[PDB]
């Protein structure tokens, strides 16, 4: 029992590292360089 | 980029709280008042501190007998009788210094 | 009746009595709420019944750091236990004898006394004071002292039991643990009945050879103290054969009044794959009793001769192999006793075998038995104590905290010197007039 | 019960401990805006550490945030955690330092100096039983190296008994941003050794060497500079916070680490840091943490430890770890290393267990040091700041603020007669 | 338990060990990614001795592989196993040694010493009980010739007691692609007297000899080189990772192969090497690869046995087998060719089993041998590196390194003395 539960860690771990590397590709595909201000004459 | 490594939260990875409203004086006063409904088995499913691993293998219900959960706890139990004069003079002492 | 007061001090000490508590709820079948509804005596010299028929520990948990006691107030036995027995602090020493003896001890003393003051009085005939300390910890070190020494003047006749953590030889917890160690042998010189010093090395050593854990944590420890203080209250808790209290393994164990430092043993201690092919019989365990790899002091016997032995036996055992067994014990040159005691073994015999917990690691067996040994092989321990703390103290190293706590600077010379003298008569005693 | 009130000082400082904040409400699972939406007891339990109480299940601060200019504090009032501060607590004057120790130690500090008192006063009456200040700031600026000074020197005779933390950045002489650096250091460190009971160098150059070759950061910021010191003083305070198998707590390592009054300063250092290579090839255990540990490149303060020698050693561990592996490798390193331990301290380490992991981690270690390698570091630095003052350069600015000259010479001598006896401790038969 | 860091120097040593680590991967049954995909219990009991272990079920080489020039360290991680070494084991430096043995061994190599002590030192206190390095490289080059003895130098100091082998290259004079080979050849063979347990002297002349005549390969490249040496340095230690009938390891050769330590060269051999043609008219018997084994044109190295005396005879034998044969076969070798053997040393023949057979084959088997004839290419590099030195050609380039020229001389004495005591073992009544 103790070493499925240490593979099913593991296995966590896999899905959360799988997770962000998703949210980093949508953050790629976003685009801004705003910086909650864009020039005044623009 | 120090810990992209997956974030995995301990606790939520693995009652009270409506007892005393996650409030940490009411939690101060309710563990020193017992009234914790709920127990380190009775939320975790795997053992998180040193005592509670220690205290982990356990029932809270009242009608529960290890020895009957599991078997090999079964013991013969040469148990002293205490004699009847003995619980007279035992209880006597006790409330009575004469 | 007779009764057993149980004053744990220090995070080893609550950690040990928690073990201790928890083997002894298994074996008298009181439930973890406090309940024992099987529908006597027995659990009288431990619990005590309530008026609603619960049964209470008679232990007082005391500690300066709060944590380690809000840990047992949330476990499984924060019904079982009373919440005023559980004393805590606000401040630990944080490993410093002068703030456990001098400037935070004297605040919880008052309250410690008055909470043994009500368990006395709740107890009739009581035998023992069951006290259990680390000689490392500063809480665990002067609170215990002070306790030890207001104790001895207000029951001036009743037997103190020490058990306590001695500082192991190579691995360490602290730094500053030999200042505390040498300070605390004062008050367990003149302050105590009988000593039983437990060294974790050594139970490192004995868990990973013969319970094949590789990986061991404190609680594996704890076990297998709480069976040693079982087999030591077997025979007061169950019928037996030769009971044995606690006045009497006292007496028959104490050679001089400076000298009261036995070694406990406990065996058998093998895995349950380990049991499956080993035949157990009294003489198997009494000669594991005896081997040096098994002694749970860093300390080898065969350097020192035996002055005293307490046997105690328990389970399925028979006095015709007890007897036959110390006989061939005996028939050996191969363990030294002084000249003067041609007679050094006390037999002790209990019928009911020792309790197995689940999520231990020592199998259920028919019959184990006991040793308790007061050699004098081990005044080397307090020799490389000697060594540590002189070339500690010459360079006046980590004192000004001691200092500015309050303890004049002499009583450190006075300590060393006091264990010297110890050092001496120990040797005066392994000293043979042939 | 025991409480610590986060003093900070400077932009160093600000930005130091608005990182650590943000790591310790993670810990304990408080939202931005500053309720509790954890499932963990414990992390209920022991929160009135750092926090106060506040209504509708609110915690707040118990911060002081100082700075001698206007433009630091709003980037700590907008960033990731900035509205969970209170604006009481946010002190602050109108004029900088320019740089200068003793604008902000005699001129400038003298004006902030109270009201600065009267808030930690409050947080100090607030808590039952206060166990002692915590201070962030560098020595490299004008308030945090000046200012931080005059506050603490203040509080240690209104709080004799408190303990009194530091993790005070130190200039590197590889990496130097300011040519006024030397006389703010000297005059600094002087207040360092009679005035604090526990100190922390922490170098910045160590930093950036630790993200480019251990980490292979391509752009690092000071904000990955910001998580390291926060993660390590994540892991003093460890202990205090949440239960272990073998407890401490920051009082029991200093008595366990100061022989001496005069030695306070020590080199700490991080366990699990690895790459991103690394991560696949790697199987966490006791030994690697001490491996990684234990290597000089690993340490955060701007010194080889193989040029002196250990006097005392502590490793606060965190996580599920068996403790047999645990003291086995403390004695192991002891014995294999016969010539970087002192010999009159015999078990020169201290180890203590806190039972729950790191954050976003199942294994980790942290270690305090002292070692004879510090004394590397100051005279070095009085290689430096005699050649400033042997042609009095950059003297009027100071002069003009109403000192004389004999506090210099004063401050050489004082921090020249430390690493004399510093030295001596090195050189010394124990029989 | 019994572990060994396999050392890894020069762009012939990286081609090396990635076909020796593929090789071993292919035996014990680990993928690409580097989990366990093999199915019996023996090919997974005793992996730690090559491989440590890594979190979900991964195994990482235990190997350093060096080299001074960073364009070998891509092509190694471009390799199809590539991606199993870990980068914190790829030590390399910015600019080469140029062929030139002074700069690698004293110039440049002073820099990147200490990287790869680091990472050496980090990889043997890993394992609890290491048995012994090990080390390919070749003497012509620039970096496993050159600093590839500065690390051998350093770790006999370190680590005395451990044993110490080279799967070393020696430069050929029939095909020879360097003109300051027998520069190089000189100035490290001499380092290898002094420090090193046993030696496997790798000449390519005659593997490329062994592709054209046994194999009949049209066109050979280095990776079917690299595959022949790979399988020797296989059977040397598959007696080691696996049970068998007569086990032995590393010490239990080294121990039985020497009877001096200045005589530790040996002359490795492999048996099972035919065409394919080969296969459809052959039986596959025991006296048949005692009969391929003693021939020297199977031989891997580049001198003729049949001029000289053979000292001692190591053979390992791997597979399900019955040793009836084993002992006749080498008590027949041993009585027929008996002038070729010398006389003070009778049963010069050591034998060993390995029980699990190679991947893809039946019967296996590995010979380990000193004999006599090893000084015709000392004495061989004689001619030419005194040919070069007599008019002190190509000599500033080592000379701007700050180095004497009487290390050149001593270089030269210290051979000279090797073989001269060695010829005097030949004629020894
Ligand atoms: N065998 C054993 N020893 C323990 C255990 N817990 C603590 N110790 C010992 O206790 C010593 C340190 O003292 P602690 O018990 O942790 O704390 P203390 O005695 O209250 O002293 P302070 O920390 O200063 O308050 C260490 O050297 C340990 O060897 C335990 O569970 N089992
Ligand atoms: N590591 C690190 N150093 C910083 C950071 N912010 C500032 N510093 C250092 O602080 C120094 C400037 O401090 P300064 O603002 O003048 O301090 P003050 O006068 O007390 O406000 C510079 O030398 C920086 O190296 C940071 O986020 N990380
Ligand atoms: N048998 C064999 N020889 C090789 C291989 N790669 C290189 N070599 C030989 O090694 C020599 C060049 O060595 P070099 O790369 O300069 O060694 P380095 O200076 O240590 O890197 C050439 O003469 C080749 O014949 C290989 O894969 N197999
Ligand atoms: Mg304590």
């Amino acid at each position: 029992a103790e070493k499925e539960e240490e593979r099913q860690e593991f296995e966590a771990g896999l899905a959360a590292n799988k997770a962000c590397l998703d949210k980093i590709q949508r953050i790629l595909s976003e685009n801004q360089a705003l910086s909650q201000n864009v020039h005044p004459m623009r | 980029n120090l810990y992209l490594l997956g974030y995995q939260h301990y606790f939520q990875s693995k009652g009270n709280y409506s007892v005393h409203q996650n409030s940490h004086e009411r939690y101060q006063e309710a563990v020193r008042k017992v009234l914790l409904k709920t127990f380190p088995n009775q939320v975790f499913r795997v053992p998180v501190t040193d005592a509670q691993n220690f205290s982990f293998w356990r029932s809270n219900i009242p009608g529960v007998r290890p020895e009957k959960a599991i078997p090999w706890i079964k013991t013969p139990h040469h148990c002293l009788i205490k004699s009847p004069m003995t619980r007279f003079v035992d209880h006597s002492h006790l409330n009575d210094k004469t | 009746m007779r009764e057993c007061i149980s004053i744990h001090v220090g995070q080893a000490g609550v950690q040990i009595g928690n073990a201790c508590w928890e083997l002894y709820c298994l074996e008298h079948g009181i439930q973890p709420d406090g309940q024992m509804p099987s529908d006597d005596d027995s659990f009288n010299t431990f619990f005590s019944e309530t008026g609603a028929g619960k049964h209470v520990p008679r232990a007082v948990f005391v500690d300066l750091e709060p944590t380690v006691v809000d840990e047992v107030r949330t476990g499984t036995y924060r019904q079982l236990f009373h919440p005023e027995q559980l004393i805590t602090g606000k401040e630990d020493a944080a490993n410093n004898y002068a703030r456990g003896h001098y400037t935070i001890g004297k605040e919880i003393v008052d309250l410690v006394l008055d909470r043994i003051r009500k368990l006395a009085d709740l107890c009739t005939g009581l035998q023992g004071f069951l006290i259990f300390h680390s000689f490392g910890g500063g809480t665990g070190s002067g609170f215990a002292s002070l306790l030890m020494e207001r104790l001895s003047v207000d029951y001036g006749k009743k037997s103190k039991l020490e058990f306590a953590i001695y500082p192991a030889p190579q691995v360490s917890t602290a730094v500053v643990e030999p200042y505390n160690s040498i300070l605390t042998t004062h008050t367990t010189l003149e302050h105590s009945d009988c000593a039983f010093m437990v060294d974790n090395e050594a139970i490192y050593d004995i868990c990973r050879r013969n319970l094949d854990i590789e990986r061991p944590t404190y609680t594996n420890l704890n076990r297998l103290i709480g069976q040693i203080v079982s087999s030591i209250t077997a025979s007061l808790r169950f019928d037996g054969a030769l009971n044995v209290d606690l006045t009497e393994f006292q007496t028959n164990l104490v050679p001089y009044p400076r000298i009261h430092f036995p070694l406990a043993t406990y065996a058998p201690v093998i895995s349950a794959e380990k049991a499956y092919h080993e035949q157990l019989s009294v003489a198997e365990i009494t000669n594991a009793c005896f081997e040096p790899a098994n002694q749970m002091v860093k300390c080898d016997p065969r350097h020192g001769k035996y002055m005293a032995c307490c046997m105690l036996y328990r389970g399925d055992v028979v006095p015709k192999d007890v007897n036959a067994a110390i006989a061939t014990i005996k028939t050996k040159r191969t363990i030294q006793f002084v000249d003067w005691c041609p007679t050094g073994f006390k037999v002790g015999i209990n019928y009911q075998p020792p309790t197995v917990v689940p999520g231990g690691d020592l199998a259920k067996v028919q019959r184990a038995v006991c040793m308790l040994s007061n050699t004098t092989a081990i005044a080397e321990a307090w020799a490389r104590l000697d060594h540590k703390f002189d070339l500690m103290y010459a360079k006046r190293a980590f004192v000004h905290w001691y200092v500015g706590e309050g303890m004049e600077e002499g009583e450190f010379s006075e300590a060393r010197e006091d264990l010297a003298a110890l050092e001496k008569d120990y040797e005066e005693v392994g000293v043979d007039s042939v | 019960m025991r409480e610590i009130v986060h003093l900070q000082a400077g932009q160093c400082g600000n930005q130091i401990g608005a990182k650590f904040w943000e790591v310790i409400s993670d810990e304990h699972g408080i939202d931005p805006t500053g309720t509790y939406h954890g499932d963990s007891d414990l992390q209920l339990e022991r929160i009135n550490v750092y926090y106060n109480e506040a209504t509708g299940g609110k915690y707040v601060p118990r911060a002081v945030l100082v700075d001698l200019e206007p433009g630091t504090m709003d980037s700590v009032r907008s960033g990731p955690f900035g509205q969970i501060f209170r604006p009481d607590n946010f002190v602050f004057g109108q004029s900088g330092a320019g740089n200068n120790w003793a604008k902000g130690h005699y001129t400038e500090g003298a004006e902030l100096v109270d009201s600065v008192l009267d808030v930690v006063r409050k947080e100090a009456e607030s808590c039952d039983c206060l166990q002692g200040f915590q201070l962030t700031h560098s020595l490299g600026g004008g308030t945090g190296s000046g200012m931080g000074t005059l506050l603490i020197s203040k509080i240690r005779e209104e709080y004799p008994d408190r303990i009194m933390n530091t993790f005070s950045v130190v200039p590197s002489p590889k990496v130097s941003d300011t040519v006024v650096e030397p006389y703010n250091a000297t005059l600094s460190v002087h207040q360092l050794v009679e005035n604090t009971d526990e100190t922390y160098c922490i170098d910045n150059e160590a930093l950036y060497d630790i993200c480019f070759r251990t980490l292979k950061l391509t752009t690092p910021t000071y904000g990955d500079l910001n998580h390291l010191v926060s993660a390590t003083m994540s892991g003093v305070t460890t202990c205090l916070r949440f239960p272990g198998q073998l407890n401490a707590d920051l009082r029991k390592l200093a008595v366990n680490m100061v022989p001496f009054p005069r030695l306070h300063f020590f080199m700490p250092g991080f366990a699990p840091l690895t790459s991103r290579g690394s991560q696949q090839y790697r199987a966490l255990t006791v030994p690697e943490l001490t491996q990684q540990m234990f290597d000089a490149k690993n340490m955060m303060a701007a010194c080889d430890p193989r040029h002196g020698r250990y006097l005392t050693v502590a490793a606060v561990f965190r996580g599920r770890m068996s403790m047999k592996e645990v003291d086995e490798q403390m004695l192991n390193v002891q014995n294999k290393n016969s010539s970087y331990f002192v010999e009159w301290i015999p078990n020169n380490v201290k180890t203590a267990v806190c039972d729950i992991p790191p954050r976003g981690l199942k294994m980790s270690a942290t270690f305090i040091g002292n070692s004879t390698a510090i004394q590397e570091l100051f005279k070095r630095i009085s290689e430096q700041f005699t050649a400033m003052f042997r042609r009095k350069a950059f003297l009027h600015w100071y002069t003009g603020e109403g000192m004389d000259e004999m506090e210099f010479t004063e401050a050489e001598s004082n921090m020249n007669d430390l690493v004399s006896e510093y030295q001596q401790y090195q050189d010394a038969t124990a029989e």
